[PDB]
RNA sequence: ACAGCGUCGCGAGGGCCGCACCCGGCGCUGGCGCGACGUGAUUUCUGCCCAGUGCCACGACCGUCACCGUGAAGCGAUCCGC
RNA sequence: CCACGCGCCGCGGCGAGCCCGAGGGAGCCCCCGCGGCGGAGCGAGCGCGAGACGCCCCGGGCCCGCCAUGCCCCUGCGGGCG
RNA sequence: CGAAGGGAGGCGCGGCCCUUCCAAGGCUAAAUACGCCCCGGGACCGAUAGCGGACCAAGUAGCGCGAGCGAACGGUGAAAA
RNA sequence: GGCGGGCCUGAGGCGGCGGGGGCGACGGGCGGAACUUAAGCAUAUCAGUACGCCCCGGAGGAGAAACCAACCGGGAUUCCCC
């Protein structure tokens, strides 16, 4: 047989992210003494576009607490933030869109984004266009806060973890049809070599497990076990159920 | 005669006293680099037995070796061939970790010569062995009848040629008589002599 | 002698003979070939000395 | 059969080379073992055998000793040494 | 081609064209004898009075196949040395090899070797107290094994039939046969005794 | 191939790959995401079948199903239970 | 073709013997020089162990070992005889 | 997992002997092996042979992106007369 | 909380010296095939070979018994004959 496309992808080499001309790593401002007690004030210098990200980014300039200059942070932009806004990242921060406060401080029912999976992780959950997490409940004895991830799954994260108030901007980007293959090529060129996609039933027996016969058929069931081998997991992995259904 | 007592204390390794010392030593050796120079032998009694003398030109270096069996370097885990040679993860190393340690500290310091190695510590992933290395060109070593043998050029890189005790253990020379009859000058040299076809002039 | 050349047969289908040929098609490694090894090369292991009681 | 059959084997006198005053370890080695026992104690395996010796008798103790050590002779020797501590308690 | 052919016990040639070189030609035989003679001649010249070979002991050839023959051994035991009153250093300095590993194993060996040392000590002449050149030049190097061990050829002695008859039992063959089978005849007896206990 | 259309897995103490090992790629990523697949724009629809074979159960533990550990016997190798 | 192993045939020397083994001899066509093989076989072994004839060949007869079976007796699951 | 008197004696295991040695440290000459290169010799080959290469420039001329591949070519006469 | 000194662990420099790389053989250490033979082919064989890597020296390696034996015993190693 031949190594399949999935196997060839993990060595990078042509399938590595097209990261040239990307602004930088969008991350929440680092936790600092002035964040832990009180709030640091930043000004949104610019709202720009990341090459591979649908959501707009934002250059917010905070003062340098450590020294004498000014430090620039790159943040995923909540909708409604504007150039020349004053954004406060702190334990004592007001509940306005853009501000970063610890999740215990954030009240229940609040739309939050760029939430930290664990305190001082500088950003993890709810970072894509339109996506948000909501505060569900706070256990003040366990210092833990339940949040609902955009998937629906409920995660108990430390009350110390920080989040930016608001819903990420770029909302409703996938509503528009791509319409042409060309529009897809332009989107993927800013991302990685994953497009165009050839179906395995199109490929010859060597190239893919679905492979090929006199007629294009999946042969055995597409469902594969979770404990498949690395070149064998190709169809629906560990499917609990398959098929279109109600709900 | 203090050393009779320290040999006895090192026979009782599981003791609570030496288990504590062995745990602090190992937590510390973990925090250091693999090949580290030790100013003094951490085991003065065992070093003395293997030939260490506290003179200029005698040096002790601790080398940390990873614990476990060998995995064959065959790409994609495949050794194409007859079925007997298809196996990559259950192999056991041919040379002990004591010997691997000497060979590793021999490459790191090719100028010096390797006398012998003693065990200092062990953990679940790493065993630490300490090696005594001699500077062949130091005046004290050259002008010493006892250790001037190492200065001879034939003793250059002894651990590369399996002449150290650990290397000679692997070659089976620690054994004599039955079982060691086909591995004396060398396993290969016995094979050559045994399989040589001697065509004498009068045959 | 005759075996330091690198010669492998061109094979059937080139209208040549099947003997080992070099890069240009020069015949090699064969008693018949010019520069080929002897078919059975002389050896120094021959018994030269006979035994008399 | 390793010996040839000669019913009259012994046609020369034989040097009686044996014994050489067979000796023990010596008091000084015993005195070193004591000093180290006082500041070391017993290993865990030895302590487990001592408990089997106090109750569970010896089949268990010699089975544990042969697994912990590797020879019946060494195991029996360990059981016989550890017995004094167990019997005194 | 077949018929009755004893089968071969020859092994197939290994490393014939590639490998260690498992062929030893002996064309270097005539010239190895010459080189070895020259090395002995040059070593001999380097110590003119001294013989090339040290006195070595007379030792029984090992095994029952050669029990009654003697050969030369590595060196004299320290008991053999005490019979002539010589230390290991003095013995080696006067050309008698010393083996501290050898143990005599018999009273006879010590006496045979002690006798051999006495012959050598009488034969050896020590040139000391200033080398008198004409007398050191006069000395003759002994060549070959010093006192080579001789295995006397067997001889036929004479005996009285009557004295011999007392020494052996009548039916020696039965006596010999009773001895060969004694352990087995006793094991079968012990086994039979148990089969009897089965009745009770 | 394609846009569209489904299906699947996965919340990073992860998924999928690379990979002799040390370590990597997706990932400067974060579910409007990433990986895996089918079908192949619209327009209109996609029926019945979970026996078989896959796949999935914080779906049970039924029957089986190992080292280890633990008993019993033995002079011990061992053997028999659990 | 050459080496090596085996079978058989012829030939030469010597004969219950036979043999430039490796080697050593200020010596390498000279001298000296072990195993080995043959001389006893048969049985898994413990072990036991050949004469009765005969140009030669074949056969019979008988002896030895292995296997059975009687009988007698020492130093006895041993010896003798069949 | 981890001994203290321990190892071996060409069928394991337990006992009892007997013979025989002392591992877990080190050194060491000699006899032995062998190419390049030098030196001699041969029942060797005699220019399609002998080294691929006897030719004043052979691993050269040439070929291949490269790793690599790889030739052919001796003789006037006594004297250039 | 500083301020010196001894020990110990390290850090930077400077001086003296040493290492490195080469050799189509011999030698030591490792990683390690397959064609092949089995008239197929898995164990086996080829072969503890080719080849890759490391390391010396004029030799190297081995080497003064935790040896062999079973005797009317021997006695480090290497090499040859068997």
């Amino acid at each position: 047989g031949r190594r399949i496309r999935v196997q060839r992808k993990g060595a990078g080499s042509v399938f590595r992210a097209h990261v040239a001309r990307r602004l930088g790593a969008a991350k929440l401002r680092a936790n600092d003494f002035a964040e832990r007690t009180g709030s640091v004030r930043g000004v949104v210098k610019a709202i720009l576009h990341d090459r591979g990200r649908g959501a707009p980014l934002a250059r917010v300039q905070f003062p340098n607490m450590r020294g004498e200059g000014r430090v620039n942070e790159l943040f995923i932009a909540p909708e409604g933030m504007y150039t020349g806004q004053e954004v406060f990242s702190g334990n004592k921060a007001t509940l306005h869109i853009g501000n970063i406060l610890p999740v215990g401080n954030i009240p229940e029912g609040t739309y939050v984004c760029n939430v930290e999976e664990k305190p001082m992780d500088r950003g993890c959950l709810a970072r894509a266009s339109g996506t948000y997490c909501l505060v569900v409940a706070h256990n003040m004895e366990t210092n833990k806060t339940r949040i609902r991830l955009p998937s629906g799954q409920k995660k108990l994260i430390s009350s110390k973890a920080r989040a930016m108030i608001g819903l990420v901007a770029g909302g409703g980007r996938t509503d528009k049809p791509l319409l042409k293959a060309g529009n897809a090529y332009h989107k993927y060129k800013a991302k990685r070599n994953c497009w165009p996609v050839v179906r395995g039933v199109a490929m010859n027996p060597v190239d893919h497990p679905h492979g090929g016969g006199n007629h294009q058929h999946i042969g055995v069931s597409s469902c594969v076990p979770r404990n498949a081998v690395p070149g064998q997991k190709v169809g629906l992995i560990a499917a609990r159920r398959t098929g279109c259904s109600g709900g | 005669g203090a050393y009779k007592y320290v040999q006895e204390l090192w026979r009782k390794k599981q003791s609570e006293a030496l288990h504590y010392l062995f745990r602090l030593r190992t937590w510390e050796y973990r925090q250091l680099n693999a090949i580290k120079r030790c100013s003094h032998p951490t085991r003065p009694e065992k070093a003395r037995r293997l030939g260490y003398k506290a003179k200029r030109g005698y040096v002790v270096y601790r080398v940390r070796v990873r614990r476990g069996g060998r995995k064959r370097q065959c790409v994609h885990g495949i050794s194409y061939g007859k079925p007997r040679n298809i196996g990559i993860v259950g192999l056991k190393p041919s040379r002990s970790l004591r010997a691997l340690a000497e060979q590793k500290v021999g490459r790191r310091l090719p100028s010096l010569r390797v006398l012998n190695s003693y065990w200092v510590a062990q953990d679940g992933s790493y065993k630490w062995y300490e090696v005594i290395l001699i500077d062949p060109f130091h005046p004290w070593i050259r002008n010493d009848p006892k250790i001037n043998w190492i200065c001879n050029p034939v003793m250059k890189r002894r651990e590369c040629r399996g002449l150290t005790s650990a290397g000679r253990k692997a070659r089976g020379l620690h054994n004599k008589g039955i079982g060691a009859m086909k591995l004396r000058p060398s396993k290969r040299a016995a094979w050559k002599r045994n399989h040589t076809r001697s065509l004498r002039r009068y045959r | 002698a005759g075996v330091q050349c690198t010669a492998h047969s061109w094979g059937p289908g080139r209208a040549v003979a099947r003997l080992p040929r070099k890069h240009g098609g020069i015949g090699a490694y064969a008693n018949f070939a010019r520069g080929g090894h002897m078919a059975h090369p002389t050896t120094v292991i021959r018994r030269w000395c006979r035994k008399v009681n | 059969p390793g010996k040839v059959f000669n019913l009259k084997k012994g046609g020369a006198v034989v040097r009686i080379v044996r014994k050489k005053e067979e000796r023990k370890t010596k008091p000084h080695q015993e005195f070193v073992k004591s000093i180290i026992q006082e500041c070391t104690g017993m290993a865990p395996y030895e302590m487990h055998i001592i408990e089997l010796l106090r109750m569970n008798k010896d089949r268990h103790a010699l089975r544990y000793a042969k697994k912990r050590l590797g020879n019946i002779k060494r195991a029996k020797a360990k059981r016989d040494q550890l017995s004094v501590y167990a019997r005194n308690i | 081609m077949g018929r009755n052919v004893a089968f071969s016990n020859m092994r197939r040639y290994k490393c014939t064209n590639k490998g260690p070189n498992l062929i030893k030609n002996w064309f270097n035989q005539p010239a190895r004898k010459i080189r070895r003679r020259q090395t002995r001649l040059q070593k001999a010249k380097a110590i003119f009075p001294c013989p090339l070979q040290k006195l070595r002991p007379s030792v029984t050839r090992c095994s029952q196949k050669f029990n009654l023959t003697q050969r030369i051994g590595r060196g004299f035991t320290l008991r053999e040395l005490q019979g002539v009153g010589l230390s290991a250093g003095k013995a080696r300095q006067i050309g008698i090899a010393v083996d501290p590993r050898r143990k005599n194993k018999s009273e006879e060996s010590v006496a045979r070797n002690v006798a051999r040392l006495k012959e050598y000590l009488s034969k050896v002449t020590i040139f000391s107290k200033q080398a008198k050149p004409e007398e050191i030049q006069q000395a003759i190097q002994h060549q070959g094994v010093v006192m080579p061990v001789v295995n006397p050829k067997p001889v036929i002695t004479t005996g009285s039939i009557a004295e011999a008859k007392k020494e052996v039992p009548e039916n020696l063959f039965m006596y010999l046969r009773n001895a060969r089978t004694a352990r087995n005849r006793a094991r079968l007896a012990k086994r039979d005794a148990e089969r009897e206990a089965a009745a009770k």
